[PDB]
């Protein structure tokens, strides 16, 4: 071509958990601090 | 500090000193001598501690272990890598937490200065609409410096974990007697910390 | 201000510093300060070596 | 690495059934460690370190892992047809 | 500057004093990422990962084709044919060994290693009773020749462009505006590094500003260009050394309203585009600078940059941005061009 | 019914036919040139089939050849164990049925070379082959690398992704009618050195009786200094002033609907980051042309930064437009 | 008695100094950078050496690598055969010397392999440093090639070899004066849209001060259409008038003996085959100049077919000419 219940958090929680938001600030604060 | 500083000063023409703001110079004289009496032996004392220890900690585990001195190489130079991002990264960040809290504390100071002059200027309301922002504006701040730390941690725990799993591995290896595989696993989980 | 200068200086400079401020702070810290702190490491670091030989 | 939007504020998991996948994969990264362990418990009982109990699993958890870093990858940058090479994949173990 | 310093976002800065399009584009039609697009991402990495997927790659292809040798052996019932030591091959003449003295993994994966790089040691030959292995050996030969060719096309790709190394045109980080030759003028300094010349240089000076129009519409960001100013008319410049590439406005570019308080609050920037193909490469490079209002020292005039030495001109580059801040008439942008009844305003 | 053809399609690519032209033939250089310009589904084709070829080709001559000297006579009847066959003058070692025959021709050309099978100097048809077989190899590699290099070189470009405006607007500019169309970008690598140029193309008479069924009539493009060259990073709006001497001015909206005419566009420049020249085209018809419909504009203001869209390119707000003439338009400017 | 400075040799090759550059530095790949542009004499050594070290560098990590697996001892001891059967963990097959280690490293860095000295899987080392080896010669192979494709990619382009006459001239055309040069051409392709610009080089101050030291002024040169311009087969005189507005306006009879001019004069253009762009620069200093005597005719209708000589390129001849200047000739009709 050119171009149902399952909802919840734990899924989030369990693996995304404090390391994705500022990921690519913390590696790459340089001369953009 | 005390009898130095002092003595750097004295002897001055009044020039500069007019010329220059006095407010800097106040605070070269209270807030950096509060750091350096309560804040920096402190510092010092606790990171020389805790370097001293992990290395401590990692030497132990080496000589127990000698699969470890080839094991030991990758990981440690990562951790220097991440230790250098931190090392600027939170830096930074704690620049923006010590302007960020500058002027909303001085907004509370207006509001409230203005006790009968924005009692009834009609513009009270409409004085909530700006505040709503500058709250915000600071706990955004607030929210991305503890984040900071945060990831320091979680990649500091995986490094551990990674850890754990060499020396266990070292220790099924080493198998030279109970108390040096003893003392190497509690080693290792020591310096996981 | 001095932007290129602190891209250049954006970590890396406490070693002068820490050094005037140490020196000043403690004369021969090498033995008297230093030394006390490696020799408490190494005893504690003996005493778990002494647990396990036990 | 290869006109461009955002990384994650808007695009931060669009792709059919991603709520899914990741919870069924993680049953079979269990799965296999249960295999693995279970030679890894055998394998001592047997004569000489036969590893076919073993390393079969070994390999296998190596690469369901791997196999789910590509999904994520395949995931934050709009590429669907690298996931047709996933599924190829998926279905030769089968 | 405290409402500056709250707006520091607020900035008409179209492009970056680096030179960067600071812009940002939004809803438009990505219809993907095809695969050839991976591609063009092998052909401008740096030198440690293309070497790093280089080797990978040749490492990769090895195991694998070893770890598909592995199990033909063991199909066609060859390593047990050799595990028999009833003798020190008793029987294994006749078996038809499928490839000849493979005994396990790490001899198959040398004997991969020796008929994909071509080396071929001879102590282990393809025989004639298994076409499958002969199948694999085709497979082999053919994959090996497109990742070698490939693999040389990149490494070849990333010499060939070692003509470049980076871009070096260098303005006055500071513009500067005076009175020259009567009337005013508007500056700026612009200087090359590289031995080689810049053949065809051209430059282009535009406004960019926010406009209204009579009928009623209004371009949001509206650019227009302004003449260079030189003896005949051409953008073309020569560039032994550096020079000031003059702009001055009469009437018709809009410098005509430019009062002296109003700069602080102006809304025009300046952007400089100069472009030209290098004689020695034969690539057309293109260098844009932005003069923003904060930078704009108005009433300087530069300094000059060129000393006889003993029989050759030396010329310093550490002068670039400094200014002697020689007198000139104030706002006489309209004052002194709609000549009052003096007709010398100034 | 079928309209006039446009002399250039919406997209590009000028529609016309080529009638009585005298043959130029073909040639083999022709053929090569149709190899490296290929794509990737057919040269990862062409080249393996090349290859197995090639191998199969050599390796029946070689059984033949095996054959003559009857090799494969003396191999076949072998007594217990081996006294009659090794010694005699075998012209491959170890060469004895078709298939070791293949292993020997791919043993051979593509250098692995293991060493079973040897080639011994007593017979010269042995000689000749093995020196053919290795010139064509090195040929047909090198031929080869050389393809697959050059796209590996020539892929750092892609196909020409540049967008005009789909309409055009004929609106009010300055106290005057004026001429507008939008030239916007998705590529990357800002265009260096661009230029535009417009022009109209009509059956026109010349008053010594002479007609000419499409000319073309450079017009010029509205610019302070009138310079062709242009800047562009966000999209634009090429403008075009009208006056009696610009060959649009009798045209009002009313006779706007069966007019024959047209507007081609084209714009050159040379993309830098491919280093290529470039030029895209367009072509707007009498009844493309929406009157009056002022552009709307797209740029906004962003707090740090100005920000652009692209769902709105050709989004037509209207407004009064005289709906006269352009002669009359400075006949009567009263009211 | 030394010349005072020249912006611009009369052989090309402008000769100004600046310093105080600010180093930018020695970036790790500008060696190769340098690598790629040698003379050929360097790159058919450059190649030897790297060849020959990366073969006797492995070498050593090879004669010694038998040595440490037993291998040596096994075939000093006894018999390599008649006493004794194999080892068997010979890490390469008769591997005897740190002569045969160094013909053993023949074979993995140059694809050869002969066949005598086999790998076996025993020693774990000796496979790493065969895929070290195999890697290593496969990267120096790469780059090595590159290098000697590129410098036969550019044995295309040689030099620039534009000639202009040794000095100019200054005679009276249409009762005006003017200022030629005679620039040619050697090989046998024409240039493409070849232009010309004069620059006049002089130390202009101002009537508010300001003095620019070293200044370049543009001046038309002489066309019918006023366009820059040019195609050349032979020779042309490239005339570029004085006028009031000209700078050269000021000069005089006795003057020009003792003058500060320098006009500098630029050609670009491409050349057809080569597809490469490419300038010439050269110059008239004050002493260059002679005034009154035009140049001589080339073009000769032989009885065939015009022949253009070289035998006069800059060969002069004097004719009348008035001592005044430019602005006393036009100063008044009776002056
Ligand atoms: N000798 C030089 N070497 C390198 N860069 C130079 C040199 N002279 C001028 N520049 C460049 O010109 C730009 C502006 O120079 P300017 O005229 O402001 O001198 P400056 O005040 O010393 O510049 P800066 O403040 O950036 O050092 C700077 O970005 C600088 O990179
Ligand atoms: N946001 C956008 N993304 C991609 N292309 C655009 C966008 N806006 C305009 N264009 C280009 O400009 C041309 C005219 O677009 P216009 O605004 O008329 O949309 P349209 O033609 O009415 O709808 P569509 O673009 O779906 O045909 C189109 O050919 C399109 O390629
Ligand atoms: N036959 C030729 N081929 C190439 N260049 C020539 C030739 N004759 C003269 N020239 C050019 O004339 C210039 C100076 O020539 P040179 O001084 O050697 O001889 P000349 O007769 O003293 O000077 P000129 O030849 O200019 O009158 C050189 O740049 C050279 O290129
Ligand atoms: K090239």
């Amino acid at each position: 071509f050119f171009m149902v219940r399952f909802l919840q958090p734990f899924v989030n929680l369990l693996s995304k958990a404090t390391y994705w938001w500022m990921n690519t600030l913390i590696i790459s604060a340089h001369r953009k601090p | 500090l005390h009898h130095n500083l002092l003595n750097k000063i004295i002897l001055g023409p009044i020039r500069f000193f007019d010329t220059t703001p006095l407010g800097l110079i106040l605070n070269r004289f209270s807030a950096d001598t509060n750091i350096i009496d309560q804040h920096i032996p402190p510092t010092l004392e606790s990171l020389t501690r805790s370097t001293l220890l992990c290395l401590s900690a990692i030497g132990m585990i080496s000589y127990a272990t000698p699969v470890f001195l080839i094991a030991l190489a990758p990981l440690g130079v990562a951790f220097y890598f991440i230790q250098k991002y931190f090392r600027v990264a939170s830096k930074d960040l704690q620049e923006l937490d010590d302007s960020t809290q500058l002027p909303l504390l001085c907004h509370f100071s207006e509001t409230a200065e203005g006790l009968t002059t924005i009692r009834a200027f009609r513009h009270e309301t409409r004085f909530k609409q700006r505040m709503l922002e500058l709250t915000d504006t600071n706990n955004i701040a607030y929210l991305f410096l503890s984040a900071a730390n945060r990831w320091l941690e979680v990649r500091t725990d995986y490094l551990g974990a990674c850890i754990v799993l060499t020396a266990s591995i070292a220790s099924i290896s080493g198998s030279s007697n109970s108390g040096l595989v003893g003392l190497g696993l509690l080693y290792a989980l020591t310096i996981t910390n | 201000d001095n932007m290129s200068t602190v891209m250049r200086l954006r970590t890396k400079m406490p070693w002068k510093t820490c050094w005037w401020y140490l020196t000043s702070g403690g004369f021969f810290l090498l033995f008297l300060m230093i030394f006390s702190k490696l020799l408490k490491h190494s005893v504690i670091v003996a005493i778990d070596y002494w647990l396990a030989t036990w | 690495g290869s006109s461009k939007v955002q990384i994650h504020h808007n695009t931060w998991l669009h792709f059919p059934g991603h709520n899914l996948r990741w919870i069924l994969t993680f049953a079979l990264l269990f799965v296999h460690v249960c295999e693995i362990a279970e030679g890894i418990v055998s394998d001592s009982q047997r004569a000489s370190r036969h590893l076919h109990l073993f390393m079969p699993a070994v390999m296998g958890f190596v690469a369901t892992t791997t196999s789910i870093v590509y999904y994520h990858n395949i995931e934050t940058s709009n590429f669907p047809k690298l996931l047709l090479a996933l599924f190829l994949y998926w279905v030769m173990a089968f | 500057r405290k409402p500056r310093i709250r707006d520091r976002l607020p900035k008409a800065r179209f492009i970056a004093k680096s030179g960067a399009c600071n812009l940002a584009h939004k809803n438009i039609r990505e219809q993907g990422r095809f695969l050839q697009d991976i591609f063009t991402t092998l052909v401008d990495l740096k030198w440690r990962h293309t070497l790093v997927i280089f080797t990978m790659s040749f490492l990769c292809s090895w195991l694998l084709f070893a770890i598909m040798w592995w199990l033909v052996a063991f199909a066609h019932g060859d390593i047990y044919a050799y595990m028999e030591k009833g003798i020190t091959e008793k029987s294994g003449l006749e078996s038809a060994v499928c490839v000849t003295n493979v005994r396990s993994f790490t001899s198959a994966f040398l004997f991969s290693i020796e008929v994909q790089v071509t080396i071929g040691f001879g102590g282990r030959m393809m025989t004639e009773e298994c076409p499958l292995a002969i199948t694999v050996l085709i497979l082999q030969n053919i994959v090996g020749l497109i990742i070698n060719a490939v693999m040389l096309g990149c490494i070849f790709m990333k010499t060939a462009q070692a003509h470049r190394r980076a871009e070096t045109l260098i303005f006055s980080r500071h513009a500067v505006i005076a009175v020259r030759n009567g009337k005013l003028c508007f500056m700026f300094r612009v200087g090359d590094l590289r031995k080689s010349m810049i053949i065809s240089a051209s430059v282009r000076i535009q406004v960019v500003k926010k406009t209204t129009t009579p009928e009623g519409e209004v371009v949001p960001i509206h650019q227009q260009d302004i003449p260079v100013d030189n003896p005949i008319e051409s953008n073309n410049i020569f560039l032994v050394a550096p020079l000031i590439i003059c702009h001055v406005i009469d009437k018709r570019s809009p410098l005509y309203d430019i009062s002296a308080t109003d700069l602080v609050n102006q809304d025009l920037e300046v952007i400089v585009i100069l472009e030209g193909v290098v004689e020695t490469t034969g690539i057309t490079t293109q260098a844009r600078t932005s003069y923003i209002a904060e930078e704009i020292q108005w009433g300087h005039r530069f300094v000059s940059i060129v000393t006889e030495e003993e029989g050759v001109y030396s010329v310093d580059y550490s002068k670039f941005g400094n200014t002697v801040r020689v007198a000139a008439p104030r706002c006489s942008a309209r004052e002194l061009d709609e000549k009052p009844s003096i007709l010398i305003q100034t």
